[PDB]
Order: C-alpha cells, then structure tokens, then sequence
C-alpha cells in the first residue's frame, strides 16, 4: 500500500517540475515557448503513468 | 535545474549501494554474487550522475545535448542487470553470452544514433530495437523456461523482476524517440527527470524487491 | 494484463484532449492563455494516474 | 468538445445496462437484486448524460458552469452503489440507514457549494468532506467487519469493490476544488473527461468486476 504514496508523491514532485517550465515559458510571453513546454509536459507525464504501472504491475 | 536532477540520481543511487553493502554482510553462502552485483549495479550509476552533475560530459550534437555518462553507465550496469537475472533463472554460460550480447547492441545502438545529427540516426535505433526484442525474447521465453525448473520462490522472484523489466526498459526507447535524440518534443529537463526515476526504479528499486524476498 | 492496455489507450487519449486545447490556445497568440491550459493539463494527467492507479489496484 | 464527451458517458453507461440487464437473465435465487441495481446504476447515469449530451441543465454560476444531471445522478446513484456495497457486506437495516444517509449529504453538499458563487461553497465543501470521511470510515470499519463474516468468496469481492469505491470516490472532491466549483484550474472540459472516466470505472468497472466475480 505504501508503494502509491511513493508513487503519488513523486508524480506530483514530476508535475511541479513540469509545470515550473511552462510558468518560465510563460513569463517570456511568447506561446509557442509555452506549447513547447506543454507538449513536453504532458508527454512526459503519460510516459510517467507507465512507469508507475510497471512499478505498481511488478509489485502487485 | 538540470545538475540538481543528476544530484538527486547520485544520492539515490548511493543510497540504494549503501543499502546493498550494508545487506550484503549476512549474505549466505551462494548468495554473495547477487549482492555484490547489485552494489555494482547502483555504485557505477551513482559515479555516473555523479559525473553529469559536476557538468561533465554534456556532448553538444547538432541542436542537442548528449550525456555520454548516462550511456556508459547503461554499456556497463544493464548487462550486470541481465547477468542479475540470469542467475535466478539459472543459466549455464552460454545462454548468458546471448543476451548480454543482445543487451550490448541495445545500448550501443542508442548511443551511437544519440551522437549522429542525421536521419540515420534512426537506422541505427531501428537496429537496437530489434535487439530488445530480442533481449525480451530471452526473458519472457528461454529464461522463463529455465527458471520455472528452480525453487517457487526464486521463479516468483524472477517473473516479479522480469516483470519489472521488460516494462520498464520498454520505456526507454520512447523517450529516446519523443526526446532530444528524435523528435525533440521532450525538453532535456524531462528527459534527464524521467530517465533518473527508471534508472532508481530498475536498479534501486529492482534491488530492494531483491532484499524483500531474499529476507521472506 | 489487459487492464494495462486499456488503461494505457484511455491515457494518450486523455493527452491527446489536453494537448488539442493547449494548441487551440497556442493559435491564440496569448501565452497567458497556454499557461491556462497547461496547468489543466498538468493537473488532470496528475488526477488521471490516481484513477488508473485505483482501477489497477482494485484489479491486482 | 463538451457534448461529444457526455455523448460518450451515455455511451458507455448504455452498454453497462445493456450487460447488465443480459447478463442479470439466468440470475440466481437472491442474486437479482444485484442485477437490478446495476442496471439501475447505470441505467440512470446514461439518461444523464443523454440529457447533459442534448445541452439541457447547464447552470449558469459566476464564471462557471454548473451541470445539474450530474448531481442528480450522484444523488440517486451513489446511494445505489452503497446499497450494492451493503449487499456484499450483510448489512441489516439500521446500518444501512446510517451510511445510505451519509452519502447522501457528502452529494447535496458538493451540490450545494458549487451552486453557490460566494467563498462559503468551501464551507458547504467542508462539510460534504466531512460526511465523505464518516461514509469511508463504515467502508473500511463496520461494514468490512459484517462483511468478515460472510463466506470467503463474497468477503474477497467486497474488498475488491470497496476499495475500488474507496480510492476512487476520494478523488472526485480534488476535481471539486481544482475544477470550476472550486479554484477554476481545470477547464471544464478537463473536468467533465476525468468525471466522464470516473464514473464510467465507480459503475460499469464496478459492476464487471462483479460480473466476473459472480461467475468465478
Ligand atoms: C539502469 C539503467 C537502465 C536499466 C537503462 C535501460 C536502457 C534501455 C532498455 C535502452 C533501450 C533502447 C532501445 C531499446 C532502443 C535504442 C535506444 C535505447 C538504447 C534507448
Ligand atoms: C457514479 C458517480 C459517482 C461514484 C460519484 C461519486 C461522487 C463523490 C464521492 C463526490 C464527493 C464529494 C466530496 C467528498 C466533497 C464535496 C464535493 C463532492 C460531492 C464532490
Ligand atoms: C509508455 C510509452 C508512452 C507512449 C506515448 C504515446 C503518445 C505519443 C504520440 C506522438
Ligand atoms: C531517494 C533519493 C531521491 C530521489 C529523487 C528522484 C527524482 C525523480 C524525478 C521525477
Ligand atoms: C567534458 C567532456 C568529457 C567527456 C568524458 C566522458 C566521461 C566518462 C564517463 C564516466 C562515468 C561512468 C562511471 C563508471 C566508472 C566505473
Ligand atoms: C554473437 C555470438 C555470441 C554467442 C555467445 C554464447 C555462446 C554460444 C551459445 C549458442
Ligand atoms: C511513438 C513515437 C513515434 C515517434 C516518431 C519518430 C519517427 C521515426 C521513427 C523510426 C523508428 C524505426 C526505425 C526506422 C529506420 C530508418
Ligand atoms: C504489458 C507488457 C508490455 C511489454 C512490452 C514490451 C515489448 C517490446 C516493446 C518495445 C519496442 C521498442 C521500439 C518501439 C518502436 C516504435
Ligand atoms: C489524486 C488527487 C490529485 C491531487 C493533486 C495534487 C496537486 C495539487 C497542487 C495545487
Ligand atoms: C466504452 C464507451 C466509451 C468510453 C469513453 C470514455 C472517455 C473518457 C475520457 C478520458
Ligand atoms: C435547461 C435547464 C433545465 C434544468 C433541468 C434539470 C434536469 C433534470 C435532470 C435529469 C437527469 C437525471 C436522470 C434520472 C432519471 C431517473
Ligand atoms: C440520521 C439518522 C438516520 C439513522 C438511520 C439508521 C437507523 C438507526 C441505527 C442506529
Ligand atoms: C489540494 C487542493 C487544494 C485547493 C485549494 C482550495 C482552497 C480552499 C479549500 C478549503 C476546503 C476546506 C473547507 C474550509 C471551510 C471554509
Ligand atoms: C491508498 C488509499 C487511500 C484512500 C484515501 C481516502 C481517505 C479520504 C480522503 C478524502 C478527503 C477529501 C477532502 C480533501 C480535503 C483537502
């Protein structure tokens, strides 16, 4: 059980670095910069669903 | 923070090696071999990203940037991963001198196609593919047949950290393919912030899973 | 197994979601309004490994 | 868009009745009430969003929009999934009044805070989370304990669902928050797929499980 609260706080730890660059892009006031950093932050946290499945799979 | 990431991939696989001596020092008598591995496993690593964050070996490629330690460390620490598993199934030598081999071309591949600016650069991960499977082959087929003839529990130990894997290695050439080496649509931020979480996962976490059951 | 694959189909399709309203804000022209529907992004891809998390569970 | 995802939930709602309705067909002795309350369950939730789907019930609130269906769904529903769950467990009558009566405040008072423009919706949160918190603990608690007693294969599928329940409904009051009811960080589009994912998983999920279940 104690494997999903690793695991939700590492996936929260994953967005906020994430969503860090998308403010930065933000702060430039250009919106391709921020797609560029949203596209990358939503690929990444899909890849990072699977992850945490194989992680939880191989545990369970 | 880019260094900040290699830090924390340093600690934890420092950690993880500390927790693999420290474990160890009971280890029966056929069972050093897989402890002393493990510290191999996560030792290699934590000197790697130990390398990366005192920002060493960043390799400019055309509009990218390579970290050649990570794949040196991959060269050296994923054949010690598959000679992990090679041992609770149960293999004679010269089924080890096939996936290792297969193994090798993996990592190879991708780094030699992360160091080439050209579209053949996929050419050459269209190739390290085509070793993974057949590396995955050797795991989910041969491996599995060879240690279904062992003890319950070191099978149940085998299918867990095949298991453990075979899914998360796959993940691997993904983010090759969606990150700077292929379509550049993950920055280098989460490149390096995916790779270290499977990079503590298959060895730190591969390794713990270990020291669980070695213990029930 | 096949849970996997299931759950693995819904999550791109929810990227996918997400992704066509952060490009609809990117042909806006405003930054401010990518950042938007980025962090919606961001934060529903977070919810979404929670939901798969809890069926995989309640499944394994 | 907004419409296309409630035509889906009615979608997949639809064909969970449908199963379960056929599935229901060569019912035991006292398994029909089982059936009967899927195919409620998700009978009532596919004309819901038939109705959501056809633009009917959107409220308008502040600077968000509020869709009625939706909670005059949970309203009916939630009590029919507690019931099912209550089943399971062995539950008499009084103890079926005390958790039926606490799911129901946790629905009127989400209901009620995101009808409401001003910061008191998080009061009327507060105690909707309140009341969540009682109903889990007699999920968890008392209701496992009744449920203890009954025979293996009956207490293995109330675990199963209960914590498939459990897990699940403890993340719909984050969607409240970071949705439009709530700090307005989610579109409402994001807001109605992750619902439109839930409560297809907390019914037709809920109810496969049980399909598959009842015939192992
Ligand atoms: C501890 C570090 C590990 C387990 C690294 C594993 C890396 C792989 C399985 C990489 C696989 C790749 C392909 C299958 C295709 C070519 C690109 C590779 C090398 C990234
Ligand atoms: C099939 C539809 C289901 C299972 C809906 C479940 C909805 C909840 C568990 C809502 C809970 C809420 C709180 C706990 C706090 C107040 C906001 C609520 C009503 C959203
Ligand atoms: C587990 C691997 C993640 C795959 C991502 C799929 C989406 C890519 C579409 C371009
Ligand atoms: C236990 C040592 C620290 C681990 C941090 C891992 C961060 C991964 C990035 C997502
Ligand atoms: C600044 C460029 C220098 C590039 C040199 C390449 C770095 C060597 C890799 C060392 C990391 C691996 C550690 C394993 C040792 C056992
Ligand atoms: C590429 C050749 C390497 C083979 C090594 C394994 C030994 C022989 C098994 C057949
Ligand atoms: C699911 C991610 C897809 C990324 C698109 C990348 C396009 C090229 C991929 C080619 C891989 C196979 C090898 C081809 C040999 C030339
Ligand atoms: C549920 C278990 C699934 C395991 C999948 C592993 C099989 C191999 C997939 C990796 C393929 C790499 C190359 C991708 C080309 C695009
Ligand atoms: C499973 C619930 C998801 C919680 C999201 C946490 C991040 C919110 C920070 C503001
Ligand atoms: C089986 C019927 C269709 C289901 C679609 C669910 C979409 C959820 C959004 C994420
Ligand atoms: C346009 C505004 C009209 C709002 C009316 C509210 C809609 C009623 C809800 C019906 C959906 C629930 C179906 C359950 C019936 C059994
Ligand atoms: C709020 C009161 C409802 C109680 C109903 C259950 C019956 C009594 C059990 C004690
Ligand atoms: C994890 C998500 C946090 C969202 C922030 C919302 C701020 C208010 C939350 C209040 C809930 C408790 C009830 C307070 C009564 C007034
Ligand atoms: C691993 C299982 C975890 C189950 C969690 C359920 C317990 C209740 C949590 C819901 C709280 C709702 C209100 C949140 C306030 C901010």
């Amino acid at each position: 059980g104690a494997v999903f609260i690793f695991v939700g706080a590492l996936t929260v730890l994953f967005g906020a670095i994430a969503y860090g660059e998308v403010t930065a892009a933000a702060a430039t006031g250009d919106a391709a910069a921020v797609q560029e950093a949203a596209v990358s932050a939503i690929l990444g946290l899909i890849i990072l669903l699977g992850i945490n499945l194989g992680l939880v799979a191989a545990t369970l | 923070g880019l260094t900040t990431l290699f830090w924390l991939g340093a600690i934890g696989m420092l950690v993880g090696t500390l927790a693999f001596a420290w474990a160890g020092r009971d280890a029966g008598s056929g069972e050093r071999r897989y402890y002393v591995t493990l510290v191999g496993i996560s030792g290699i690593a934590a000197v790697a990203y130990v390398v990366m964050a005192l920002g060493v070996g960043w390799v400019p490629v055309a509009e990218r940037t390579v970290f050649a330690p990570r794949y040196i460390d991959w060269i050296l620490t994923t054949p010690l991963i598959v000679y992990f598993l090679g041992l609770l199934a149960g293999l004679d030598s010269r089924e080890f001198g096939i996936v290792i081999t297969l193994n090798t071309v993996v990592m190879l591949a991708g780094f030699a196609g992360a160091m080439v600016p050209g579209i053949e650069r996929y050419a050459l991960f269209g190739m390290g593919a085509v070793a993974f499977l057949g590396l995955v082959y050797y795991l989910v087929g041969p491996m599995t047949e060879s240690a279904s003839q062992r003890s319950s529990g070191i099978k149940s130990l085998y299918v867990r950290l095949r298991n453990l894997t075979v899914i998360l290695w796959a993940i691997y050439p993904f983010i090759w393919l969606l990150g700077p080496p292929g379509v550049a649509l993950l920055t280098p931020t989460v490149d390096v912030a995916l790779i270290v979480y499977l990079d503590l996962v298959t060895k730190v976490g591969f390794g713990f899973i270990a020291l669980d059951a070695a213990a029930t």
